[PDB]
């Protein structure tokens, strides 16, 4: 058991894999699919390259029972090693909608298993999110300074993608919309403009009402999210500063390449214009003698 | 078919009541044909050498051709001729074969049964795809005529429809159903729309495609609810790419002419998610507004076609502006002047045969030029459409009233003889040569008549069922509907001879 | 006697082909191998829902190497969690060759077509998957019978013409004497698209964040002292044309490579490149203030 | 401020040469001269 976590990258194919997995189970209609998660871990970005189903029950009026073949997964890790040897136990994955209070004690018999403390990759199977519709968790023990004791609780690593030369392109192979959430052309990045701005809006009004939920829904003190608000304060911009005027003397210098380089094609439209009257003044005389 | 009734009851000679049924028309029509045709056994001799009866995708070229040269009138010539050639081929190109006699043998109601009956099952059992094939030759027969057909045929639907079937009753079951649609066709009988429900119903794999187009074939121009509701839903049911595309082009035939009652539909149809929904959604705007340039059908047959990524979709949407645009076939030439020059091989082949249906009457100098190009063109599917839709342009006129007309003639005939070339090209001037010389020349399209200035039912019907051929090349033989013959028949108004 | 060959095509949808893909890339230069679960369903569709590899053999492509054995223990495993279905041929990583069935490829092939007459060969080369393409071909024997009676046009019955090769000459040799190949669609969900497409998070991350602006100073003055030369060659060619074939201008008074259109194109990159520096700015001073 | 209005000025130059650069160009070649 190693504490080595900082990020999750994502192979697509994991998203993909799980997806189907569940459905072809067919737990689904408020039951979950739980399977192993598969792939390098004892790093600090967890690199997450397959994924297999695994016999589950769950039990929908209590999610605090369910089923799970333990001799199973013995047996299909032999078979992982055939496809690719680096791949070892890292995890489970959930199907969603999203983290739940019965997924700790599921967390504990993935111990006996994992040489890396068991991942939680939240595979949405409805595509809800403002990026990647993945949320990771890893559990972790810790101490809270609130009084109370020591709690197993989950923290979120970001999510995240790397792909290997073979996937990328075959995602590209398969695709085949030019996309508006990548770069592009001027008019594709004028939609990812005006979409991080309303990201900026979306995200920032989720903060107003976690305050005020806290003394008018009494969630607790929680002192992880709220030192870093303060740092948010502290890097905040201000006005009037030698620095916020430098900024102007920035905003003239490129406008004005610009400016010029605007001015630069239209040397060159009005070229075409001539040369498409050359073309004008042969045709004159080719009318006239017929 | 109400007319006649109340007719009836106001009391009449019973002369103009078969004169409405049409019967008395054929046979006119039938005896204009017998005498004056003219056709080429030489040309039935060199397809013959050119493309093999062992090569299927070859056999269909030169059954298909041969039988519109031939049509109209019930001649055994082709089928002596090529004795040993039919069968040669087998798998649906031997199932083309047995319904291209019904391409020739076409009217003649009252020897209809007498020509197709060495092929009707009780006699035979040899092949699957005869027995099957022969049905629906049969139908092309008797073809908006065939009332008490219609009887017949369904005694072996029903038969097969509580069944699940051999693969001897999948290829027979098969041509009874497309059969059926044409002998029942504009009838609006529910006991056929009930028959063929059934059938749907088994998942049958090539029978079920089947079954979706006859439905259409009769129920055209009614609008019900109920059919409409099935079919669309049927689509998601199955996996099958054949039976979902058979549905979705069906659909079309059932939305004839209500314009903008059938815009529910287009809406459910072009907001899927599914590729072929929006291949048949774009068919159900063309008849909808077939015969009318209305700006609004148009408009967004354009739009579907440049904004979508999916090969199949943009041909459709593409072939579907000709039927809005019969009205105006001045402006055609202009408006896909565009879109043959985007150099999309899928876009310029719907583009040939957006030229070709509606300009299919008199001919323009400049349909010509803009297609002739698009015969020299890399990619060979684009070949075929565009000699295709030169041939629909020019069907029988003569050499002193265009002088390109032999020219272009020759230019089917070029590629033919090469044998350097690719099949697909060999395919594309042979089956258009058939239809450039079709009737013996003789008939000609007529979308909208002149006779009153209106459209023609059949002309529309025959020739969205040939943008099918694709896809399924027994369909072809849809385009003797848009065969409508051309003659003056002087008659004595006191006997009727 | 005997069952009729015709076209079909294999589906194979994403999930299936990224693990054909990434195993075979790891396991290159060596054979890596395996057998694909599916469905086949109506004569046209062979469905190829999943694979899974048999273990890495030094043998390369051989009966030897999958074995009814090891395959038996990997299904069970699959059984268990009721993912079980059908297979449907196998999958074979050529080393750097193209697309084409060796002698003992077929021979293996002949293993399995006793089985299932639909049943399928696919070579990946997951070392020419380092393009935007994807090289993949799948093949299917025609019975010994019929090449002789020449059934290769029973072959083209139910398709309406997609043909195109990727190779020739060895594949052609094989294709004409043993086999007749099927073309491969890629199937794909709604869901997909968007995971194959997010490589990033930079996608509302875009309109706060951006390049610092050292860089783009570097960009842009890389690209004045570029349009001062190009100028210069594009008055050079300019100093005539009105001389008659367009082509001859450009040898003679060089206007090769067109200095016209290279100017034009380093404006409009550069034109482009400052329109986002400047989204992300103005998202800022409103936003923020 | 300054550099805003000349490229505005370049803009309007750009779209007088789009209308009239085809309007001579259309005449001509509509007219038959083959």
């Amino acid at each position: 058991m190693s504490l080595q976590h900082e990020k999750v990258t994502i192979a697509p194919l994991v998203l993909l894999s799980a997806l189907d997995h569940y459905e072809r189970t067919q737990t689904k209609e408020n039951k979950r699919c739980v399977g192993v998660i598969l792939g390098d871990a004892n790093s600090s970005t967890i690199r997450v390259t397959n994924s297999f189903a695994l016999p589950f029950e769950e039990d929908e009026k209590n999610s605090d029972v369910w089923f799970l073949d333990h001799n199973y997964i013995e047996n299909m890790n032999e078979m992982c090693k055939k496809i690719n040897a680096k791949e070892k136990l890292i995890g489970w994955y959930h199907s969603g909608p999203k983290l739940r209070a019965s997924d700790l004690k599921i967390n504990e018999l993935f111990k006996k298993y994992t040489q890396n403390n068991p991942l939680l990759l939240i595979v949405d199977v409805k595509q809800q999110g403002v990026g990647l519709p993945t949320d990771a968790y890893v559990a972790i023990e810790q101490v809270k300074d609130d009084g109370t004791s020591t709690e197993k609780t989950f923290l979120h690593l970001p999510c995240t993608i790397e792909a290997e030369e073979a996937e990328e392109i075959g995602v590209e192979h398969l695709l085949r919309d030019v996309r508006d959430q990548a770069a592009g052309g001027l008019s594709i990045r004028l939609t990812n403009q005006l979409k991080s701005l309303k990201g900026l809006q979306s995200k920032l009004k989720d903060v107003v009402e976690y305050l005020d939920k806290v003394i008018n829904k009494e969630l607790p003190i929680n002192h992880t999210i709220l030192g870093k608000l303060q740092d948010v304060f502290n890097l905040l911009p201000n006005l009037g500063t030698p620095d916020d005027d430098e900024i102007d003397v920035e905003n003239h210098d490129r406008i004005n390449i610009s400016n010029n380089l605007q001015k630069a094609l239209t040397v060159k439209t009005n070229d075409e214009l001539m040369v498409i009257y050359i073309s004008n003044l042969v045709r004159s005389i080719i009318a006239f003698d017929d | 078919e109400i007319l006649v009734t109340e007719l009836t009851a106001q009391g009449y000679d019973p002369a103009l009541l078969n004169i409405l049924s049409g019967l008395p028309t054929c046979d006119y029509y039938n005896t204009f044909l017998l005498n004056n045709k003219n056709i080429d056994i030489g040309l039935l001799n060199k397809s013959k050498s050119s493309l093999d009866g062992k090569f299927s995708l070859f056999h269909t070229a030169v059954s298909v051709a041969n039988g519109f040269m031939h049509a109209g009138t019930t001649d055994n010539s082709f089928i002596k001729a090529n004795l040993p050639w039919l069968g040669k081929a087998q798998n649906w190109a031997k199932f083309t074969a047995t319904a291209s006699l019904g391409v020739i043998h076409k009217g003649n109601l009252l020897e209809g049964k007498k020509v197709m009956a060495p092929y009707l099952p009780g006699s035979r059992a040899s092949s699957r795809f005869i027995k099957g094939g022969s049905l629906y030759g049969l139908g092309l027969i008797y073809a908006g005529f065939g009332r008490d057909t219609t009887d017949y045929l369904k005694n072996i639907i029903v038969e097969n429809s509580g069944t699940s079937g051999d693969e001897d009753v999948d290829v027979l079951l098969h041509g009874a159903s497309l059969g059926i649609g044409l002998a029942a066709m504009g009838s609006a009988n529910i006991e056929v729309y009930e028959a063929l429900k059934e059938v749907l119903y088994n998942d049958s794999a090539t029978s079920g495609e089947a079954a979706a187009l006859g439905m259409g074939l009769c129920m055209l121009g009614t609008g019900k609810p109920e059919a409409i509701h099935d079919m669309f839903t049927y689509s998601q049911e199955t996996q099958h790419g054949n039976i979902t595309r058979g549905l979705a082009v069906g659909l079309a035939l059932i939305n004839y002419g209500r314009q903008e009652l059938a815009d529910d539909l287009i809406t459910k149809m072009l907001a899927s998610d599914e590729s072929l929904l929006r291949y048949g959604g774009a068919f159900t705007i063309a008849l909808a507004y077939a015969g009318t340039g209305n700006n609004s059908a148009v408009k967004r047959l354009l739009h579907v076609a440049v904004s979508d990524s999916n090969d199949d979709v943009r041909r459709a949407a593409v072939i579907a502006l000709g039927f809005v645009l019969l009205r105006d076939y001045t402006t055609v030439p202009r408006i896909v002047q565009l879109l043959s020059k985007s150099h999309n091989a899928h876009v310029r082949c719907g583009t040939a045969f957006a030229l070709g249906i509606a300009c299919a009457g008199k001919g323009l100098q400049s349909a010509i030029d803009v297609l002739d190009p698009l015969t020299k063109d890399p990619v060979d599917f684009v070949r075929q459409a565009a000699m295709i839709a030169l041939s629909m342009i020019l069907i029988q006129q003569t050499e002193k009233l265009n002088p390109q007309v032999a020219d272009i003639n020759k230019n089917f005939l070029s590629v033919i003889t090469n044998k350097h070339q690719e099949g697909l090209a060999k395919f594309g001037a042979c089956v258009a040569q058939g239809i450039m010389n079709a009737g013996g020349r003789n008939v000609t399209i007529q979308l909208e008549n002149a006779d009153t200035g209106t459209l023609d039912t059949k002309s529309v019907v025959g020739l969205v069922m040939f943008s099918q051929f694709w896809y399924w090349f027994p369909l072809a033989h849809f385009l003797s509907l848009s065969f409508t013959p051309t003659t003056v028949i002087g008659i004595r108004g006191s006997d009727q001879a | 006697t005997g069952r009729d060959d015709t076209k079909e095509t294999v589906y194979i949808s994403s999930i299936a082909l990224l693990k054909m893909l990434k195993h075979g890339r790891a396991g290159v230069p060596m054979e890596v191998m395996g057998l694909m679960l599916g469905e086949f369903v109506d004569d046209y569709t062979v469905n190829v829902v999943d694979v899974f590899a048999m273990p890495q053999s030094g043998t390369g492509v051989s009966v030897e190497a999958v074995d009814d054995v090891f395959q038996a223990k990997m299904m069970d495993m699959l059984k268990q969690t009721g993912r079980d279905q059908m297979v449907v041929g196998w999958y074979h990583s050529h080393p750097g060759f193209g697309c084409w069935l060796s002698s003992v490829d077929v021979n293996t092939q002949k293993s399995f077509e006793q089985l299932n007459s639909r049943a399928v060969a696919v070579v990946v080369d997951p070392i020419q998957s380092v393009k935007g393409k994807v090289v993949i071909d799948a093949f299917r024997l025609i019975d010994t019978g019929a090449l002789i009676n020449n059934l290769e046009p029973r072959q083209t019955t139910s398709n309406t013409g997609l043909l195109n090769k990727a190779n020739i000459q060895a594949l052609i040799h094989g294709l004409n004497r043993h086999y007749y190949s099927l073309n491969i669609d890629y199937h794909k969900t709604a869901k997909e698209t968007k995971m194959l497409m997010n490589l990033h998070k930079e996608q509302w991350q875009s309109g706060l964040k951006m390049y610092d602006y050292e860089e783009k100073e570097e960009s842009n003055l890389a690209a004045t002292k570029s349009m001062v030369k190009i100028a210069e060659q594009y008055s050079k060619r300019i100093e005539e044309e009105k001389e008659l074939t367009e082509e001859e201008l450009k040898t003679r008074y060089v206007g090769r490579q067109d200095p016209k259109k290279h100017l034009s194109e380093t404006a409009d990159e550069t034109l482009e490149n400052n329109i986002v520096s400047v989204l992300t700015a103005g998202v800022n001073s409103v936003a923020i203030k | 401020q300054v550099f805003d209005e000349r490229i505005k000025f370049a803009n309007q130059l750009h779209d007088e040469y789009l209308v009239s650069m085809r309007y001579p160009e259309d005449k001509k070649t509509q007219q038959n001269e083959k």
